[PDB]
């Protein structure tokens, strides 16, 4: 044991090099509100990581004739006039590598979790060009979010940008953490072509929220493959601005090496606010909602690196799940509409439904997965292809039913079917379901087998039926898993077991659901 | 009875319309403040 | 001789030249970035002269790693894009560098992307109708062959779906050539469109130029002109009929606003560039057809924050023969293609150009829908039950008309499965005449969604 | 080594220092005004470094009477607040100078008001209930230990009585301490609060920090941080659970906005400072539980224009975990602590954190009270007899449920004499389970008034 | 402030004073004018911070 302790320090001592080289040292002539002007540094690169003497760093944005304007990252309260500023010979870049798996790192890759340094393979520039049009292929394989609503109605495909969006306290981080946790079954396979690594970039979230998300991931074994880039609300605007870019860099290193990544950005609205701060402190004129004209460029530059590469570039992918905090369901505001224009579909989590008890509060009709359907296992597509329109129609019809004395028999049937399907989709927190379970549960409702069950008991009927199947006719689950199709033989078996159960199922009123 | 139901629906729709119009009014108020500040600070920046 | 980079402000680079070698406006300059991770030959476009032999340039590639004091060599000519029959069937970037195979097009004729729009003497207003097969467009907003078309929309309304729908309607059977310009849209959409055209065998007749979102404002504003130069080469040098799709033209003005705030030009009304009208005009005016040579154009326009009064849409409205204003309200009703029947307009909706019956039916439909909009307040609070009987019947057939304008577009297949249908103009006119007269006030509303045709209407009515 | 005042523009003061002696950001500098009527020792907080060894500072005191060229002496440390057991029972300003006994606390340990939040590794990953012992709070609006509680209020709704009650409970149940930060506090209301706490005999367990409204924006912005520094000392040194009141947090935001305007920063959003979220994080994130000791906080949040989408509340409410709203409706009916069961809410009230039984009983109580509120219109217009048997039963049960959420608050001991009540959490859960099942519906309404728990209910009923 | 001064002299001497201001919006506009003529930075509605 002591041998390794001595050997590591011995290697450090012997490897120490008297590196006497040439550093261009400049001097700060001004500093305030996260911006520092540095005269000198005649050979500085635009967006270079200048290193100020307090250990803090800065990104050189404006290279004027007199001086360099640097956005300071982190504790700018240490900066003062006259301090030496040293180059670092690296354009804005972050370390990347497999060592980041299971580490909470501030937006520059410096670990904050308290564990040791990170063995970075290399450094990646935060501003590398996204894959060109000819370097992609349409997303062709699913990313099972573990949520019946998302994986049935608006599926997320590997390489897709699915924008979770909704008011405060509406179940967004819950959906993202659930989709991170659900990937453990794939991670354990040990197959890079199927493993899904994760990166959770918290922008402006409270420290306690990041701690809770980390605990939720740890309890579900998700820290073996999940990185956290924490730019808490305490950090300055610079960290909140470039946290998504460092998360995207960590993810891109793996994406270009043939692996699959799931980048969550929580919230990109807090990145936009931090960039508004940086730009206005730089006196760049504001635009709509006081944002700079290039906020769209910020978010698109970010999310356009989330792609499904071609087989010629390793066939890797990076799925983005940006979270946008709307204000009072203003989906037409500036930042929401931007991120919708960049992303490939939105899951709108309505607050009225969240308070009403419908969790996750997926607002049907407004929610859609543009490049969905293609990335969805054939069983789920055959069983849930029509679910979104049916649920939206039920929502439209509920307003009429809320005031109608009586309705057409067809309208009554649709109202009932919707009132059972919405209860079926509802799901408890941190309780992801494998794809087989999701397809069976959605099959129960879409094919009408729930129509005999009272609404209030649907949750139990499904919840227990999956248990009944789970160890009485596991042939169904294994068939779905291996074949990924709901074969007619398996469908007949499934309806047989559903009826066998319904005979023995007792509702809350004591009535049989036969 | 139909009048009770119809006017309950009308009150609910009026409340929802009031909420939506208040949200729109608040957003327009914020937009007016932002635009006014933009004009003032643009004038300042040109001295 | 060569200049010298003197200051860098994001994608804007100021370069100081010798007293006697200042480059002209819109001249292409070459700088170098040597940092290995992202070393590249950086193209700049001179946008201003600042005195003391300085010239301020926009950057086509992202100015990362660029160092003060590096050499800048003027090429003596503006950014050039390749042209010829060769550009058909290939994907190019804003600077004319081919993407599907990098070494392509470096031996073709190269045209400067900056050229004055055709002289007024050669313009004449096109008025021939372009039957697309969609009910709403063919009835209320008849597109103009050889003319400019637009598709205004917020985020998530159906601009790109309808753009590729019209690629299927028009380009798929077009006799001439086509060009598609990705101006600040998704690279995923670019790849999907490329593969779709390859499968539909339309690629061999399309030249694709992309300036997608992941690129700096420079290329994001010059990609439109890069595509438009190939379009104009086809229009003039070859005499072929041309299509020119541009998705999305608002990204042009947004890149303009970014470069404006960087160049130091003061902010305009809502932060846009003061030259919004001029920058938009010098682009749109080139997309016009001339006497004997047609260039149909179809531009998606992003209406930011669903605000149709924004200066960018408010400027691009005046440049269009046919405007199709997609709206959120129609989208949330599920009425695709989501066209607001009232806001949209076409200049050929004149009884002398489309015919008496067509115009009469269109105007009656518009009247019904306008009265429905005027009754929307009472409909929202009280309900249809408290209206007058004439207004009640009008609202019923207004709902039926409004649903009937929906159509199962071909491009919608991927999203819905149900195949696409094309309703010939005569059937649309007859069907909407029948709806307005009240012949179908007895069928349920649900029988008109996404049906597209009288025969399909009868079949779906029987199904319900 | 000492500088000179070179510019005075209202609160903003610019100070020149020798070449290598410029003070660091947020250092506190002392200047002198020597005019007879306005003699003062100004505290200037360095806000920006302007170059040429000039520092722009926001004066914490009026600059009326300051003279150019007057010496400015640098303390070398940020605004220092006294911290200790001695700050209990005294009233301070944002600069640490005592107000009821001037010169006091100058020998105490001094702490910089600017200090980082707890490192990530030291945050508690699980949210834990703070069992206040008040039925209504512990049942329907469970406070999060180490969280922030919105405290809406007004005139006469008993906000100050609730503040006294929480000081009492945190000082007798948890063995902790309370700190009151008057961010923009009316001098009249400040005096009233001081005398009321002195009369309630809880001042000895409370440290008051007032940034009075008459003071420039600097003190109104820094008083929250000074009070939170006192709380952080009580937490991280004396091992006491602390309760930090902040009336009013929106005035912290407004002070930040005003200072931002003074320093020349371009206003953002709706006129608020660009760094709004950053400042709010620097303040709130220091209010958290670390190493088993927590600074709970109750913050009065003024929502401007009654708009929760306004940036100020929309940034405060990202950090608030629970909301307590006091209404005239509940208060006038004799129900103290005046907490509105329906408008109030809490983020910890999910079955995951609280027990499933607790969630069930809380939801049932909310349901019964919501139905009673729905029926109150009918009660007031048509008379109670208009109700059905089920509706009458529900109304009777809801009356007693809402009257049972009252409690003989410890703060009321000075008035009624009877000692306050601390209901155990599970005891409250069982009591409201029984009461929502009607087991106590036969008792008269007056029995439930101001009764602390289940056994006290019976022992008071026997008096009727 | 002149009114407040005249009032404060009586206030500190043991008398009771009542000060009316028709209208403080016109003081705010006056101070806005003075500040903007002095180039002091403007915030919301052009008012100095
Ligand atoms: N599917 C769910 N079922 C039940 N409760 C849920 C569900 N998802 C979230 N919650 C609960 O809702 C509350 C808020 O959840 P969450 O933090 O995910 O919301 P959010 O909108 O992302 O929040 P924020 O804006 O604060 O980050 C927590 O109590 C969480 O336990
Ligand atoms: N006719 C249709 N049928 C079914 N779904 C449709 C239809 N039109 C649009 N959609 C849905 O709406 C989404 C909107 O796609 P589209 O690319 O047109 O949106 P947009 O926001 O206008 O585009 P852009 O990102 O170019 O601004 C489609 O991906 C699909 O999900
Ligand atoms: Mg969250
Ligand atoms: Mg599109």
């Amino acid at each position: 044991s002591a041998a390794d302790i001595e050997g590591a320090i011995e290697d450090y001592v012997s490897s120490f090099s008297a590196d006497t080289e040439r550093e261009e040292i400049g001097t700060v002539i001004d500093a305030g509100d996260g911006i520092a002007h540095v005269e000198g540094l005649p050979s500085v690169m635009t967006q270079e990581l200048l290193e100020f003497p307090g250990g803090v760093l800065g990104v050189a944005l404006n290279l004027d004739e007199h001086s360099v304007g640097a956005v300071i990252l982190g504790e700018f309260e240490k900066i003062e006039e006259g301090q030496q500023v040293k180059r670092t010979g690296e354009v804005l870049s972050v370390p990347v590598g497999d060592a980041f798996l299971g580490r909470v790192v501030n937006p520059l890759g410096q670990p904050i979790d308290g564990q040791g340094d990170i063995a970075a393979e290399t450094r990646r520039a935060l501003e590398l060009q996204a894959p060109s049009v000819v370097q992609r292929q349409s997303v062709s394989e699913p990313l099972q979010t573990g949520i019946k609503a998302i994986d049935a109605m608006t599926p997320i495909g590997r390489g897709q940008r699915q924008l979770i969006i909704g008011d405060r306290k509406t179940g967004k981080t819950a959906v993202c953490v659930d989709t991170i946790l659900n990937q453990r079954e794939a991670w354990l396979t040990g197959d890079p072509k199927q493993q899904v690594r994760c990166v959770y970039v918290a922008i402006g979230q409270k420290g306690t929220t990041i701690a809770s998300v980390k605990r939720a991931l740890e309890e579900g074994g998700a820290m073996e493959y999940t990185t956290i880039v924490a730019a808490p609300a305490s950090d300055a605007a610079g960290f909140k601005w470039l946290a998504p870019y460092t998360g995207s860099a960590i993810g891109q290193h793996w994406m270009y090496n043939g692996k699959h990544v799931l980048i969550v950005f929580d919230d990109l609205s807090k990145q936009a606010d931090a960039y508004r701060a940086i730009s206005l402190l730089l006196r760049r004129p504001p635009g709509r909602e006081a944002f700079p004209g290039d906020v769209f460029y910020l978010h698109s530059r970010l999310l356009e690196r989330c792609a499904k590469l071609s087989d010629e570039l390793g066939g890797g992918s990076m799925t983005g799940l940006p979270i946008i905090e709307t204000k009072a369901n203003d989906i037409s505001a500036f930042i929401p509409t931007n991120v919708i224009s960049i992303t490939d579909g939105q899951c709108f989590l309505e607050s009225d439904l969240f308070n009403q008890g419908v969790r996750p509060a997926i607002n049907v009709g407004v929610s859609v997965s543009r490049v969905g359907g293609a990335a969805q296992i054939k069983a789920m597509k055959e069983v849930a292809g029509s679910l979104r329109l049916d649920l939206s129609q039920y929502r439209e019809l509920e307003a009429f039913a809320a005031f109608a004395s009586d309705l057409d028999a067809a309208s009554k049937a649709q109202l009932d079917r919707g009132a059972r399907l919405v209860e079926l989709l509802k799901q408890p927190q941190y309780s992801p379901l494998a794809v087989e379970e999701q397809v069976v549960a959605i099959f129960l409702g879409t094919q009408g087998h729930l129509d005999s069950v009272p609404v209030e008991d649907v949750q139990r009927f499904e919840s227990e039926l999956l248990e009944h199947v789970k160890a009485s006719h596991s042939d169904i689950f294994d068939g779905i898993r291996e074949t990924k199709k709901l074969s007619e033989e398996a469908e007949e078996k499934l309806v047989s077991v559903i009826n066998e159960f319904k005979k023995g199922f007792q509702a809350s009123d004591g009535s049989s659901v036969v | 009875a139909s009048r009770r139901r119809a006017m309950k629906s009308a009150t609910d729709n009026a409340d929802d319309l009031i909420k939506a119009l208040t949200l729109a009014a608040n957003r327009e108020r914020q937009a007016q403040i932002t635009q006014e500040i933009s004009e003032i600070v643009g004038g300042a920046n040109a001295l | 001789t060569a200049g010298r980079v003197v200051r860098i402000t994001g994608p804007v680079v100021d370069v100081e030249f010798p007293r006697g070698s200042v480059p002209e406006l819109f001249n292409a300059l070459h700088a170098e970035i040597t940092f290995g991770a992202l070393a590249k030959t950086l193209t700049l476009e001179v946008a201003q002269h600042l005195g003391d032999s300085l010239v301020r340039c926009i950057s086509m590639q992202p100015t990362d790693g660029l160092v003060r004091g590096v050499e800048v060599t003027d090429t003596g000519a503006s950014i050039s894009v390749p042209v010829g029959d060769g550009v058909k069937g290939h994907v190019f970037n804003a600077l004319g560098d081919c993407l599907d195979d990098p070494g392509y097009g470096k031996d073709f004729e190269h045209w400067s992307i900056h050229r004055k729009p055709p002289a007024f003497s050669d313009l004449e207003p096109r008025t021939e109708m372009l039957e697309t097969g969609l009910k709403v467009v063919d009835l209320l907003t008849p597109y103009v062959r050889g003319g400019k078309i637009a598709l205004f929309g917020g985020a998530g309304v159906g601009k790109t779906v309808l753009i590729q729908e019209m690629i299927n309607r028009i380009a798929r059977n077009f006799g001439g050539t086509s060009v598609f310009a990705g101006v600040g849209e998704r690279t995923r959409e670019g790849n999907d469109l490329w593969v779709e055209l390859a499968d539909a065998n339309v690629l061999k007749d399309t030249a694709l130029v992309f300036g997608q979102m992941d690129e700096p404002p420079g290329t994001r504003m010059r990609v439109a002109l890069s595509a438009l130069t190939m379009a104009e080469f086809f229009r003039d040098e070859q005499g072929q009929d041309v299509l020119l799709f541009i998705d999305n033209i608002f990204r042009f003005t947004q890149a303009g606003s970014e470069v404006s705030t960087l160049l130091g030009r003061m902010p305009s009304a809502v932060g846009y560039q003061p030259t919004l009208a001029d920058e938009m005009g010098e682009l749109q005016e080139r997309i016009t057809s001339t006497r004997g040579r047609s260039i149909t154009s179809m531009q998606a326009v992003y209406v930011p924050a669903d605000d149709y009064t924004d200066p960018a849409p408010a400027t691009t409205f005046a440049h269009l023969d046919a405007t199709t204003e997609l709206s959120r309200a129609v989208f949330s009703k599920g009425i695709f293609p989501a066209v607001d029947p009232l806001a949209s307009s076409s200049t050929i909706l004149d009884p002398a150009i489309v015919g008496d019956e067509h115009y009469r039916v269109a105007q009656e439909v518009i009247r019904i829908l306008q009265r429905y909009k005027d009754l929307q307040d009472i409909i929202a609070i009280l309900g249809i039950d408290e209206l007058s009987e004439e207004d009640k019947q009008l609202v019923n057939r207004a709902r039926r008309i409004e649903r009937f304008l929906s159509q199962n577009m071909m491009a919608a297949e991927q999203f819905t499965g149900q195949p696409g249908s094309t309703v010939p103009l005569k059937e649309t006119i007859e069907a909407f005449d029948k709806l307005t007269k009240g012949e179908f006030d007895h069928l349920p509303e649900q029988a008109f969604f996404l049906i597209g045709g009288l025969d399909d209407l009868a079949k779906k009515a029987e199904s319900l």
